[PDB]
RNA sequence: GAGCUAGCCCUGGCCAGGGUGAAGCUGGGGUGAGACCCAGUGGAGGCCCGAACCGGUGGGGGAUGCAAACCCCUCGGAUGA
RNA sequence: CCCUCGCCAAGGAACUCUGCAAGUUGGCCCCGUAACUUCGGGAGAAGGGGUGCUCCCUGGGGUGAUGAGCCCCGGGGAGCCGCAGUGAACAGGCUCUGGCGACUGUUUACCAAAAACACAGCUCUCUGCGAACUCGUAAGAGGAGGUAUAGGGAGCGACGCU
RNA sequence: CCUAAGGUAGCGAAAUUCCUUGUCGGGUAAGUUCCGACCUGCACGAAAAGCGUAACGACCGGAGCGCUGUCUCGGCGAGGG
RNA sequence: GCUAGUUGGUGGGGUAAUGGCCCACCAAGGCGACGACGGGUAGCCGGUCUGAGAGGAUGGCCGGCCACAGGGGCACUGAG
RNA sequence: AGCGCCGGCCAACUCCGUGCCAGCAGCCGCGGUAAUACGGAGGGCGCGAGCGUUACCCGGAUUCACUGGGCGUAAAGGGC
RNA sequence: UGGGAGAGGGUGGUGGAAUUCCCGGAGUAGCGGUGAAAUGCGCAGAUACCGGGAGGAACGCCGAUGGCGAAGGCAGCCACCUGGUCCACCCGUGACGCUGAGGCGCGAAAGCGUGGGGAGCAAACCGGAUUAGAUACCCGGGUAGUCCACGCCCUAAACGAUGCGCGCUAGGUCUCUGGGUCUCCUGGGGGCCGAAGCUAACGCGUUAAGCGCGCCGCCUGGGGAGUACGGCCGCAAGGC
RNA sequence: CCGAGGGUAGGGCCCGUGACUGGGGCGAAGUCGUAACAAGGUAGCUGUACCGGAAGGUGCGGCUGGAU
């Protein structure tokens, strides 16, 4: 449930906060963090390559458990679920009777004190991991490697899940979050359940200062500018686009698709997202 | 649901003589018994209306029982709100 | 050439005093249970007033200046983008 | 004559593009406070009373020890003086009604601070990940140690009815 | 007749209205401004958004009270020149 | 929904006399769907008029009470 | 000696004039060339220093129903 | 205390038919649609046929003049949770009752907010017809919505136009569901037809609109008007 | 001290009036159509919603107070 403000301030009648109501351990696991370099969106030539980035509260990396396949049949207790400034899911804290700690991306429904899985015999339930050619077709899964052994890479933020709807050779089909439907090879790991923490999309940030907390910094119109900084910069007054509507670069930007045509994963892309 | 055994107890607990059923202590206890069951369903199946009718109904008829009881008897009223904790 | 200025990055520092009194919590009331109401407690906020500090609104002065942008009065922000 | 400053009879904005400038108001305590409202506010709305000193009686707290001394927060009564008691200094003029912009913020360092920019929020669109996109001849980076509840671009700009 | 189709709701002499100080009403002794209306909109109109909107504003209009050397209309005094 | 002399108390002031009628102090009370508070209208009765009655309407003249004396406030004198 | 009325309610009828005009009117309604309904006239009915109009009260109104009404379809059963 | 019937309510699962779209195959000159047509779709291969898949929505037969609920309403199948109700036994309580101004809850559809979902249908809207015209009816399209969760709205020909409870006043027949000494009788429900009686009539008639008591709500000529103003509610629409 | 009232300031209720504006009643000698009454020529009525010169139409759900 999304926490509501009374409206004390003119923003706090808008702000909204998550609950964190999942959330029982309020501190990183130390050996589990490691510093966030921040960059403010400049690459190695010190060039902005991504426009209006910096500023945000400081963050730790928290190392999350994207293979898991990595310890297949040894069990896990889930010890706690905690908050990941990273992402916007939660993340889960498992002891490994190994003796071994990870995280892992926390699944809708993840109960402390609980146990998980990985491997081709592990239990179809919520939070265990499996090849996708063990997995149930109708299962809706999340965390799913694109490619075998190369680390999940599929439905991992807060709220989203990929279904599984058929099977095809070496390969299984999934409906991913975006509707895509997408072939995706059976020996590929995915965890059975939804990504938590689904009321993300609920948030109303409340006012300009939030988003500047999240390294979000205020962004520009190509409107409110001239013509030699962008396509729709000048005229006097205000001016409609004038000519299709562009990015500051002159690529337009209503429809104009961008995907590279000859792609080899074309092959394995049954249909295209939906709306 | 109540299970015979749980109505007997119940029914054996509240009675004021051993084959008593139906005095009134004995009818506003089994109510009693419904009504928190009921309430219990509910507080999971709130759109349960039309239960929620009958327990409305079942809360009136441990009331009259009650006001009866109170008017005949306070000492026996005021014992059996405070065996079945009950006022409000 | 970024010892000015603009943005970002790492690491430190600063923000008198006063006011308002969110959520929560406790208690009382209420009810089938509730919602909810009251009190106390609490101490939220690009909240209020106002120094430091950061500004530069209106006016006057200055105008071979004290100064190649200053001075006086006034005025904006002042836990936050 | 100019600057900075003090006072002024009667009048009181008749000045002027404009009350520009300067007056007025001014702290604290108490009383009291409208339309409208998103029920927070509008509000210090407005408007008004009190404010020094002396004596006498009296309540609570801190430190002591439970008491004395010291320090803190008061209450009630009777008086005294002056034009005047936040007696000096620091310290809102107010109301009504329209336009624009929701709001705090930002800007043309040095003629523009605004109705401009930004802003939460709304929509279109691109992007399945060695993403799109950006920088770079390239390598390599940013995006992001993120993965469509995410990231890019564009317009619009709280909110309500559309 | 013409057109791809002929401007909907809402708003309207407007930060848009040329003619223009339009006309009517309000406020004033008197009002090219201001407010309310009307609608033959020179040349509004729906995200270059339309119409509203409490709170906010050193923004830009119009009015009133308070008070004044702003003024009738000027005089005297102080200090630095 | 209404109420701070408000509702009760103690003491006193006042009157011919009781009384928050007036004051000082103390307590937190008093009233209200059986309609407080507020608005409107009306002096009330014996009677009158009508109506089979029940009721409705009315309060002029006469008798009873009240209230007022240009609009307000005030007390003096006095058995009043 | 006057005044109202004489289509029905309601007691009291014919002639002329007029022609949806001028006019009457409490309700229903009269007047468009043979009007007992308009205006005059003769006559008639009703009251008589009176007659009639307007206003208002009760009555008829069991049409607020206590006496003494009602609610399927006339107004009227509350959505449960 | 034993039993019973039922689309009563809530949750979670889950089955087949059909429509649509996509994929594969096979095939070719039309299909579709009306009163008749046209728009539309179709040689860029439609219709009709076979196989695969996707997705939403509604549950055919059973089905009824049936059943359940206070009403609104409720229908594939399964389980769980849960309300009402009827019967038999005549065991317990000892008038503990009826109604109910306010209050509280529930309340078809449309509509509204936030988020899902979207096959078919379909306001608005485009186009074809019809027609004197045709902002319609009929045809081809089509967005909200219709569906789910949660919160609102609170209306209705929300109707039996019939408030609730009790007692009393012939029967005939059909029916659902109980319990019997199971021909038949006795309860509780749903229809029809009728005794008395009612009633303006139409009709009602042990399911009263009959004869009576209790309580509640409502009416007092049509229009203006369910309008105005005020107040209260609502995000708005709008409600009282 | 209290005190008629006067003065300052802010509120509440009511009456009158007002550019302009919304419908309503009526009149009737008009314009436009023909929505309802018959199966009223698309059964009607309905709450709601969107829409149209106008009666009205359509959608969703409901009622018979529907002809055959
Ligand atoms: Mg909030
Ligand atoms: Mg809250
Ligand atoms: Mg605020
Ligand atoms: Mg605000
Ligand atoms: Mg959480
Ligand atoms: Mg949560
Ligand atoms: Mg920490
Ligand atoms: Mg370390
Ligand atoms: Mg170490
Ligand atoms: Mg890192
Ligand atoms: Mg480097
Ligand atoms: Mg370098
Ligand atoms: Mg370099
Ligand atoms: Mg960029
Ligand atoms: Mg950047
Ligand atoms: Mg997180
Ligand atoms: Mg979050
Ligand atoms: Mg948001
Ligand atoms: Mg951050
Ligand atoms: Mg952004
Ligand atoms: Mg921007
Ligand atoms: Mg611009
Ligand atoms: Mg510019
Ligand atoms: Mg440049
Ligand atoms: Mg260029
Ligand atoms: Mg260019
Ligand atoms: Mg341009
Ligand atoms: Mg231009
Ligand atoms: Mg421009
Ligand atoms: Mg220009
Ligand atoms: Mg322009
Ligand atoms: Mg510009
Ligand atoms: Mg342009
Ligand atoms: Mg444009
Ligand atoms: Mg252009
Ligand atoms: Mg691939
Ligand atoms: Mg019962
Ligand atoms: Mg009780
Ligand atoms: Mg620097
Ligand atoms: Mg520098
Ligand atoms: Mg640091
Ligand atoms: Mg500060
Ligand atoms: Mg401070
Ligand atoms: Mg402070
Ligand atoms: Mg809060
Ligand atoms: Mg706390
Ligand atoms: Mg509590
Ligand atoms: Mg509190
Ligand atoms: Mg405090
Ligand atoms: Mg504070
Ligand atoms: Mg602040
Ligand atoms: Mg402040
Ligand atoms: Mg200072
Ligand atoms: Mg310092
Ligand atoms: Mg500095
Ligand atoms: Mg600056
Ligand atoms: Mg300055
Ligand atoms: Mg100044
Ligand atoms: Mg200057
Ligand atoms: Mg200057
Ligand atoms: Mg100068
Ligand atoms: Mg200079
Ligand atoms: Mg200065
Ligand atoms: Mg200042
Ligand atoms: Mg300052
Ligand atoms: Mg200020
Ligand atoms: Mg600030
Ligand atoms: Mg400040
Ligand atoms: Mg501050
Ligand atoms: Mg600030
Ligand atoms: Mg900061
Ligand atoms: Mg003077
Ligand atoms: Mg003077
Ligand atoms: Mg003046
Ligand atoms: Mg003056
Ligand atoms: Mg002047
Ligand atoms: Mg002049
Ligand atoms: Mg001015
Ligand atoms: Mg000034
Ligand atoms: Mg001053
Ligand atoms: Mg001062
Ligand atoms: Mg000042
Ligand atoms: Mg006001
Ligand atoms: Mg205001
Ligand atoms: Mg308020
Ligand atoms: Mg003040
Ligand atoms: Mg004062
Ligand atoms: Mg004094
Ligand atoms: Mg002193
Ligand atoms: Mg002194
Ligand atoms: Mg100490
Ligand atoms: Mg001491
Ligand atoms: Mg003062
Ligand atoms: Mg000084
Ligand atoms: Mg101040
Ligand atoms: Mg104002
Ligand atoms: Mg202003
Ligand atoms: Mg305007
Ligand atoms: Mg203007
Ligand atoms: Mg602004
Ligand atoms: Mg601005
Ligand atoms: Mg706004
Ligand atoms: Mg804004
Ligand atoms: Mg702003
Ligand atoms: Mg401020
Ligand atoms: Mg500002
Ligand atoms: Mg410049
Ligand atoms: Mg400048
Ligand atoms: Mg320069
Ligand atoms: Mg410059
Ligand atoms: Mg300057
Ligand atoms: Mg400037
Ligand atoms: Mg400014
Ligand atoms: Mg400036
Ligand atoms: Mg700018
Ligand atoms: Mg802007
Ligand atoms: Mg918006
Ligand atoms: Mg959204
Ligand atoms: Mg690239
Ligand atoms: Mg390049
Ligand atoms: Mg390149
Ligand atoms: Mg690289
Ligand atoms: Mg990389
Ligand atoms: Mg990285
Ligand atoms: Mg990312
Ligand atoms: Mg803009
Ligand atoms: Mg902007
Ligand atoms: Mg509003
Ligand atoms: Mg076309
Ligand atoms: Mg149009
Ligand atoms: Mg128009
Ligand atoms: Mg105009
Ligand atoms: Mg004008
Ligand atoms: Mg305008
Ligand atoms: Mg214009
Ligand atoms: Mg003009
Ligand atoms: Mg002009
Ligand atoms: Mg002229
Ligand atoms: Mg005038
Ligand atoms: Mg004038
Ligand atoms: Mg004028
Ligand atoms: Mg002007
Ligand atoms: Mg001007
Ligand atoms: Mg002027
Ligand atoms: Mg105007
Ligand atoms: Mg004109
Ligand atoms: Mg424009
Ligand atoms: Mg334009
Ligand atoms: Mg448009
Ligand atoms: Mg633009
Ligand atoms: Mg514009
Ligand atoms: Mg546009
Ligand atoms: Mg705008
Ligand atoms: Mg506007
Ligand atoms: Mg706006
Ligand atoms: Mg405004
Ligand atoms: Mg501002
Ligand atoms: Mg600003
Ligand atoms: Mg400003
Ligand atoms: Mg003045
Ligand atoms: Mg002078
Ligand atoms: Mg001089
Ligand atoms: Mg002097
Ligand atoms: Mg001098
Ligand atoms: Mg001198
Ligand atoms: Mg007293
Ligand atoms: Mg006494
Ligand atoms: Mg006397
Ligand atoms: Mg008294
Ligand atoms: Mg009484
Ligand atoms: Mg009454
Ligand atoms: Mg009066
Ligand atoms: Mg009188
Ligand atoms: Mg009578
Ligand atoms: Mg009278
Ligand atoms: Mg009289
Ligand atoms: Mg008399
Ligand atoms: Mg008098
Ligand atoms: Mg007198
Ligand atoms: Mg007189
Ligand atoms: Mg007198
Ligand atoms: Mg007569
Ligand atoms: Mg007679
Ligand atoms: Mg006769
Ligand atoms: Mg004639
Ligand atoms: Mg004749
Ligand atoms: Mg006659
Ligand atoms: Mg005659
Ligand atoms: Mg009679
Ligand atoms: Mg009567
Ligand atoms: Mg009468
Ligand atoms: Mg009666
Ligand atoms: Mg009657
Ligand atoms: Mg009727
Ligand atoms: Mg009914
Ligand atoms: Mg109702
Ligand atoms: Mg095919
Ligand atoms: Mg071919
Ligand atoms: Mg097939
Ligand atoms: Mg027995
Ligand atoms: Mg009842
Ligand atoms: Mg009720
Ligand atoms: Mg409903
Ligand atoms: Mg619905
Ligand atoms: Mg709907
Ligand atoms: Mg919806
Ligand atoms: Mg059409
Ligand atoms: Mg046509
Ligand atoms: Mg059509
Ligand atoms: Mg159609
Ligand atoms: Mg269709
Ligand atoms: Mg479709
Ligand atoms: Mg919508
Ligand atoms: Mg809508
Ligand atoms: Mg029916
Ligand atoms: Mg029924
Ligand atoms: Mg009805
Ligand atoms: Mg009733
Ligand atoms: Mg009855
Ligand atoms: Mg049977
Ligand atoms: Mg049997
Ligand atoms: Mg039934
Ligand atoms: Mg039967
Ligand atoms: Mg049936
Ligand atoms: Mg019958
Ligand atoms: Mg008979
Ligand atoms: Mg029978
Ligand atoms: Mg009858
Ligand atoms: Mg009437
Ligand atoms: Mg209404
Ligand atoms: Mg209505
Ligand atoms: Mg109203
Ligand atoms: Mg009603
Ligand atoms: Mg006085
Ligand atoms: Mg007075
Ligand atoms: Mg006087
Ligand atoms: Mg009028
Ligand atoms: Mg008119
Ligand atoms: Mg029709
Ligand atoms: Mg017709
Ligand atoms: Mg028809
Ligand atoms: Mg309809
Ligand atoms: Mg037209
Ligand atoms: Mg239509
Ligand atoms: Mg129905």
């Amino acid at each position: 449930a999304v926490k509501k403000f009374k409206p004390y301030t003119p923003s706090r009648r808008f702000m909204t906060v998550a609950d964190f109501s999942e959330i029982t351990k309020t501190e990183p696991e130390k050996s589990l963090v490691k510093p966030l370099k921040k960059t403010g969106g400049r690459n190695n030539q010190g060039r902005i390559t991504v426009r209006f980035r910096g500023g945000g509260h400081k963050r730790l990396y928290r190392i999350i458990d994207f293979k898991r396949w990595d310890k297949v049949g040894i069990p896990a207790k889930v010890a706690a679920i905690e908050y990941d400034p990273n992402r916007s899911a939660r993340i889960a804290l498992l002891h490994y009777v190994d003796g071994e700690k990870r995280y892992i991306i926390a699944p809708d429904g993840l109960q402390v004190g609980q146990q998980v899985v990985a491997g081709p015999d592990a239990p179809i339930q919520v939070g265990n991991a499996l090849p996708l050619r063990f997995i149930p077709v109708g299962t809706v899964v999340h965390a799913v490697e694109l490619e075998p052994k190369k680390g999940a890479k599929l439905a991992r933020a807060a709220g989203t899940s990929a279904q599984i709807q058929g099977r095809e050779g070496d390969y299984v089909i999934l409906r991913l979050p975006s509707g895509e439907l997408r072939k995706v090879h059976g020996e590929c790991y995915a965890t059975v359940g939804a990504v938590g923490n689904a009321d993300h999309k609920n948030i109303v940030l409340g006012k300009a200062g939030r988003s500047r907390w999240l390294g979000r910094r205020p962004h520009v119109r190509g409107a409110a500018m001239n013509p030699v900084d962008h396509p729709h910069g000048g005229g006097e007054g205000r001016a409609p686009r004038g000519r299709p509507p562009a990015s500051p670069w002159g690529w337009q930007t209503k429809g104009l698709k961008t995907r590279k045509r000859r792609k080899p994963s074309s092959r394995f892309i049954i249909a295209r997202r939906k709306k | 649901p109540i299970t015979k055994e749980e109505k007997q107890k119940v029914i054996q607990e509240f009675a004021r003589f051993p084959g008593d059923t139906g005095s009134t202590e004995v009818q506003v206890a089994l109510l009693t018994l419904r009504i928190n069951r009921l309430s219990e369903h509910l507080k999971v199946h709130k759109k349960d209306h039309h239960s929620h009718r009958g327990l409305l109904m079942m809360v009136g008829q441990r009331r009259r029982l009650l006001r009866y009881l109170q008017r005949e008897d306070p000492e026996r009223y005021r014992a059996l709100i405070e065996k079945l904790g009950i006022r409000g």
